[PDB]
């Protein structure tokens, strides 16, 4: 397959074998292929909202299983765990569930596998790309955190604690 | 088979190998393609297994 | 008989020119010793390729006559020089290879039909009708005072 | 027409000699003359 | 394009020697010898000619054994380009040529009694394609109308000299100074101080080239 | 005028279930053709131009998208009449230009393309013409633009690791991120900007 | 009566040629006149460039080949032109040696009241 | 000084001209590396130099319909190469400086005035 | 109908190698169609000077 996911795009184990003898083998799903990705061809057209729900959860499960390999590779381990990096990519497509347009979701869908490829060959920065596994309501595990917000606005609703923190710059 | 495709036969003519092997594009599909109805890699038909 | 209905004839062009170009102006572009046989050959392949488009599609009708024209004009020639002449004053060269290039049209037009109308038309039409009418701006437009609102009073 | 020969926009029309003479070669390169004196030369 | 042309061919000129403009030694048979080399087929692709011969077999050798690429550039490029005198201008000693046109640090200028020549038209504001001006304006207990603000950002600055063309009274230039390398990218937010004194400092050569400049119209 | 011009009239001959509006302009070169062509017949008009004799020796030179949602007369609101281009511009939600040179009829001709969806989605021609690839890539980064059928589409100019279409006239053109170097991390992070106003 | 044309002329308007003779699948005659009117307009534009089309050109190329250590002097246009610049500067060291002097731009400061 | 200039670019010009054009190692280096022919040369858009190099003439300014300020009614040479590689490339943007100074020379002489007034006795000028 | 004459596959391209031209000339010889190729043709002031 003339393709950067083909099955023949694996790293050999050696110089001399791709595996061990008597048969063949390689890892190109986990981590990244040999050689490097030069085109990205267009996903063929979706005609109801079924193949772009397939779409979606595909690019999910190669989103989870290239996890591990990026966490390991932008030393960014510590501040969350795979499975926390997956729910916070989870959170982010479930806040992207309303969609019904499936020519849009094949173009999220393009958009969504680039960022992936970018993520795995040391195209971004970690503390750029982390933008979208960080929590949405809790603290990274990596530093400590402040509840001081937590205890001095401990019932009051979001519009107090939202009013007694301001809007805008108060010296002018 | 490299005959019939065109290719160099001489040590002189290699050195327009290129020309013969890499500079010809690709034939642009046909519309038919397009106007599929499925796109999803073929498998083997399980009803009798 | 027409020459287009006429058996291709190998001795009356296959025929050693005395006078030929010492090179095309182009790199990689090779002159060619009999480029009115080519002529023919190519014209005569296009016409049974074309043999399988339905006859009354304006494609197959366009090009049986530009091919008639141009087979017309080369039987006529005995000169490539003034062959030359006609069909833009370059080499016959780049002339043969796009008419070459013309060949694989005809299996392309097949599969794509020119001649047979789409579902999306109509939306296209609908909408170069609506694009072109009177715009009128909400400015430049009379308004008078209205009259007194009478007030109504329950019983 | 300032780029053939007996151009009115050209302006050095007149006897030129010594100074063509002086800013361009007046002898004609002619070939294997080099090689052989060279090869001659080396092998005595 | 837009008017008519009989005859496309241009026709070359009067070749006969009774013409007035003849220009004979105009070609040189020493020299023009293109004929002997335009019938070679290696000019023209990748063809061989019919009959190689042995002034080929001599040239290829000559080149493959002497190997004159070695002798040839080596002689001709070091001893005679090392002899031509060298082209340096001392910077700290010297300056390269500049023009009255030149286009280096801003300036606010002033009338020959001291009043300042800007007037708070906002002009020059709106002509710079940078926005690197900023212009505040209120009426002087006196009653003209000056800035109490006018500053320009020189990090912004594209130092296009748009401001100084757009000014009616000639007040905002570019002097010729260049050598305003700061420390600090605070240093180079200019304020009506800094442009009121670089005026200050700067006058006489600007009202030099303006002087220039101005009389080359008249 | 003052030259020979002829209309590319064979195109609407071949493909005749088409409907033919050509311009002509004083403010373009004398030798360019601007024709509308609708989305759904392009892959095949592109087909048709790339082999067919008189068209084979043709290049693309240009490829663009204009956004036209906005597009408004300032001056002169009555000197509209029904032929003018502009016309077309109007209640379409995009437009799409491409430009090729012809050798063989030393022309210019301009096709343009009315985008009435609101996902935006049309055929590519990158495996027609070579030039379309990078063309056609930034037009759909900057432009929101769907290609099908597309050979890569990857982003072209923008930077890692963002979605955004800042061509379009609802985008300022400050953005909405500023990169700052951040001191509790040793590494650049990106940020909600607030930026001076002139 | 209500259209200005005849119900089987397709050319709503022509302003850019003014054509009298409409294309339509019905009449065969005229794909034919269309075709040779195509092949004259490509004869004729390639016939009316100066510089683009030449077919003595293609017969009888003129090559610029290099030969010497001046590339100025395998071309007589580029020594013609270089005795063009030496024919001028030497014009005018004469044209200003005759005078004797050169007049000055000197600045003023009473140009400042 | 512009005309200086030109004279004086003649002979920079050279001096680049005899370390490169005939080495050995340049040859090496610049021959048969890169090549292309014109249907490449159409299918990516090549224009200007390498359009000439892969042998298209294509020049805006000499063409009629596209021509602008000025230069269709100068005089001047344009050059195509036979192979469409490197060296064609170098050899053309040299040659093309050679006939830049020519139509800036051109320009300045139809902005010029050469004849003058003569005594109508002895034809001296005045 | 009368049958079309056969074109080859590698036919039609703008250059040809040593087998194709050979395909292309079965009946004759290179210098009978396409003429004589002229490496360098000195004068006889040249000619003499290298004898
Ligand atoms: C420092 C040393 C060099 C100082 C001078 C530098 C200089 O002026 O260089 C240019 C000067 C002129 O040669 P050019 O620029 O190649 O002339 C090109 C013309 O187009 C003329 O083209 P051409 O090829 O006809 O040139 C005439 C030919 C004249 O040669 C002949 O006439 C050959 C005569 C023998 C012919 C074959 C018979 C052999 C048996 C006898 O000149 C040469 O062969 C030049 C000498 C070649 C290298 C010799 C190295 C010796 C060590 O060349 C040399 O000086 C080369 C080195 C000469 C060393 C001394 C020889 C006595
Ligand atoms: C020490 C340097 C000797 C050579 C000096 C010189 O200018 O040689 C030029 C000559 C020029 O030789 P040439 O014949 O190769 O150069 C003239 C021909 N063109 C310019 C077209 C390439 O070089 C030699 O003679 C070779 C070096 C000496 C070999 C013994
Ligand atoms: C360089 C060749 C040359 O001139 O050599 C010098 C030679 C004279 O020297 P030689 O031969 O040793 O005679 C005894 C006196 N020294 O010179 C001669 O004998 C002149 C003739 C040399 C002929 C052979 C050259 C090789
Ligand atoms: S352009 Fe001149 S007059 Fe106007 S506000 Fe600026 S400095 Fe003042
Ligand atoms: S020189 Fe140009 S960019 Fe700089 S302040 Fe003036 S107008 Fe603005």
């Amino acid at each position: 397959m003339n393709h950067y996911w083909g099955s023949s795009n694996t790293i050999p184990a050696s110089s001399t074998q791709n595996n061990n003898y008597f048969s063949g083998g390689g890892n190109n799903v986990t981590i990244r292929g040999n050689e490097i990705m030069e085109r990205l061809p267009s996903q063929t057209p979706s005609q109801n909202m079924v193949q772009a729900s397939m779409k979606t959860l595909r690019f999910y499960r190669k989103f989870c299983r290239l996890i591990p390999f990026i966490l390991r590779i932008h030393n960014i381990g510590t501040k969350f765990t795979a499975q926390q990096a997956m729910i916070n990519f989870g959170n982010y497509i479930r806040e992207r569930n309303h969609y019904r347009d499936p020519g849009l979701i094949d173009h999220r869908i393009q958009l969504g596998y680039e960022l992936l490829y970018e993520a795995e060959m040391h195209f971004s920065q970690h503390t750029i790309l982390m933008q979208y596994l960080s929590p949405y309501n809790t603290p990274l595990s990596d530093r400590g955190y402040s509840y001081l917000e937590k205890v001095k606005y401990g019932n009051k609703s979001k519009f107090l604690q939202g009013f007694y923190k301001g809007n805008k710059p108060t010296e002018f | 088979k490299m005959r019939d495709l065109g290719f160099p036969m001489e040590g002189e003519e290699e050195e327009y190998i290129e020309q013969r092997v890499f500079m010809r594009e690709q034939l642009p599909p046909l519309e038919s393609e397009f106007w599929k109805k499925n796109y999803d890699p073929y498998e083997q038909d399980l009803f009798h297994f | 008989v027409p020459i287009h209905l006429r058996p291709y004839n190998k001795e009356k062009y296959e025929v050693p020119s005395t006078k030929l170009k010492y090179s095309t102006g182009y790199a990689l572009l090779d002159v060619e010793p009999m480029p009115r046989a080519k002529i023919m050959k190519i014209s005569y392949n296009i016409l049974h390729k074309l043999k399988e488009i339905p006859e009354t599609a304006m494609y197959r009708i366009y090009t049986e006559e530009k091919v008639k024209y141009i087979m017309k004009l080369t039987d006529e020639i005995e000169d490539v020089r003034q062959l030359e002449e006609e069909f833009g004053q370059d080499s016959i060269e780049l002339f043969i290879y796009s008419y070459g290039k013309e060949l694989e049209l005809v299996e392309y037009m097949k599969h794509s039909k020119p001649w047979e109308s789409r579902p999306g038309d109509e939306e296209q039409n609908e909408m170069i009708r609506i694009a072109s009418q009177k715009r009128v701006y909400l400015k430049h437009q009379r308004v008078d005072r209205p009259a007194r609102q009478e007030a109504a009073f329950i019983s | 027409r300032a780029d053939m020969a007996h151009s009115p926009f050209h302006k050095a029309i007149h006897d030129l000699e010594d100074k063509r003479s002086k800013l361009f070669p007046d002898r004609r390169r002619i070939p294997g003359r080099k090689a052989k004196l060279l090869l001659a030369a080396s092998l005595l | 394009g837009y008017i008519q042309r009989s005859n496309i061919h241009e026709e070359a000129p009067n070749t006969s020697v009774e013409a007035k403009h003849h220009n004979k030694t105009f070609y040189d048979p020493i020299l023009d010898i293109d004929e002997d080399l335009k019938d070679d087929i290696r000019l023209y692709g990748r063809d061989k000619p019919d009959e190689l011969d042995f002034t080929d077999v001599w040239e290829s050798s000559y080149q493959n054994i002497i190997c004159p690429e070695y002798f040839y550039h080596f002689w001709f490029c070091g001893i005679v380009y090392s002899f031509e005198p060298e082209w340096t201008i001392n910077y700290p000693f010297e300056k390269g040529p500049l023009s009255p046109l030149f286009r280096g640090e801003h300036a606010l200028r002033r009338y020959p009694t001291g009043e300042e020549r800007c007037i708070a038209c906002k002009l020059c504001q709106s002509a710079c394609p940078a926005r690197a001006i900023t212009i505040e304006t209120e009426p002087r207990p006196d009653g003209s109308r000056r800035t109490v603000r006018y500053d320009i950002d020189m990090t912004k600055c594209i130092y296009c000299g748009f401001c100084q063309e757009a000014c009616p009274v000639d007040a905002i230039v570019e002097g010729p100074n260049y050598e305003q390398t700061a420390y600090l990218h605070e240093d180079l937010f200019y304020d009506k101080y800094k442009l009121l004194e670089n005026g200050d400092k700067w006058e006489p050569q600007i009202a030099r080239n303006i002087e220039y400049l101005i009389n080359q119209p008249l | 005028m003052q030259n020979k011009y002829m209309q590319p009239i064979q195109l609407f001959i071949v493909f005749e279930k088409l409907n033919s509006k050509m311009w002509i302009s004083k403010k373009l070169n004398s030798n360019h053709s601007i024709a509308l062509i609708p989305s759904n017949w392009f892959y095949s008009i592109n087909l048709f131009l790339k082999r067919e004799l008189l068209f084979s020796n043709i290049t693309l030179i240009e490829n663009s998208a204009i956004d036209t949602i906005s597009y408004n007369l300032e001056t002169n609101q009555n000197d509209l009449d029904k032929t003018n281009i502009e016309n077309y511009f109007f209640k379409n939600k995009m437009l799409v230009f491409y430009n090729y040179y012809n050798y063989f009829l030393k022309s210019k001709l301009t096709l343009f393309i009315i985008l009435n969806n609101l996902n935006k989605s049309i055929d590519s021609i990158d495996r027609i013409f070579a030039n379309a690839n990078w063309l056609e890539r930034e037009t759909s980064e900057m432009y929101g633009i769907n290609y099908k059928w597309k050979i890569d589409t990857r982003k072209l100019l923008l930077d890692y690791s963002k979605i955004e279409n800042p061509m379009l006239k609802e985008f300022q053109s400050e953005g909405t991120q500023d990169a700052f170097y951040n001191i509790f991390e040793n590494q650049v992070v990106v940020l909600k900007n607030e930026t001076v106003e002139l | 009566e209500k259209e200005k044309r005849s119900p089987s002329n397709n050319i709503i308007i022509d302003e850019i040629s003014n054509s009298d003779k409409p294309i339509t699948k019905e009449n065969r005659e005229s794909v034919a006149h269309h075709v040779r009117q195509q092949f004259e307009f490509f004869r004729e534009v390639n016939a009316e460039e100066v510089w683009s089309v030449s077919i003595e050109e293609k017969y009888n190329p003129e090559l610029y080949i290099y030969k010497t250590y001046d590339m100025a002097a395998d071309d007589p246009v580029w020594r013609q032109v270089k005795l063009d610049l030496e024919w001028t500067f030497e014009n005018i060291a004469e044209r200003r040696e005759s005078l004797g002097y050169m007049p000055t731009f000197k600045g003023d400061p009473n140009f400042w009241q | 000084d512009i005309l200086e200039f030109s004279r004086n670019f003649f002979t920079t010009l050279n001096e680049m001209h005899n370390v490169l054009t005939y080495n050995k190692i340049w040859k090496q280096r610049l021959i048969n590396i890169g090549t292309y022919s014109f249907q490449t040369c159409l299918d990516y858009g090549l224009t200007g130099v390498m359009a000439r190099s892969c042998g298209l003439k294509r020049d805006l300014r000499l063409s009629k319909t596209e021509t602008y300020a000025n230069y269709y009614y100068l005089n001047f040479r344009s050059y195509t190469g036979q192979h469409g590689d490197c060296y064609d490339r170098f050899l053309i943007r040299m040659n093309e400086m050679c006939e830049s100074l020519n139509i800036v020379n051109q320009s300045i002489n139809k902005i010029s005035k050469f004849n003058n007034i003569v005594s109508i006795n002895t034809k001296k000028n005045i | 109908s009368p049958a079309p004459p056969t074109i080859g596959q590698v036919e039609l391209e703008p250059f040809k190698f040593n087998h194709e031209r050979d395909q292309l000339i079965y009946g004759y010889t290179m210098e009978e169609l396409y003429g004589k190729k002229f490496g360098l043709k000195h004068s006889a002031t040249v000619l003499r000077e290298i004898k």
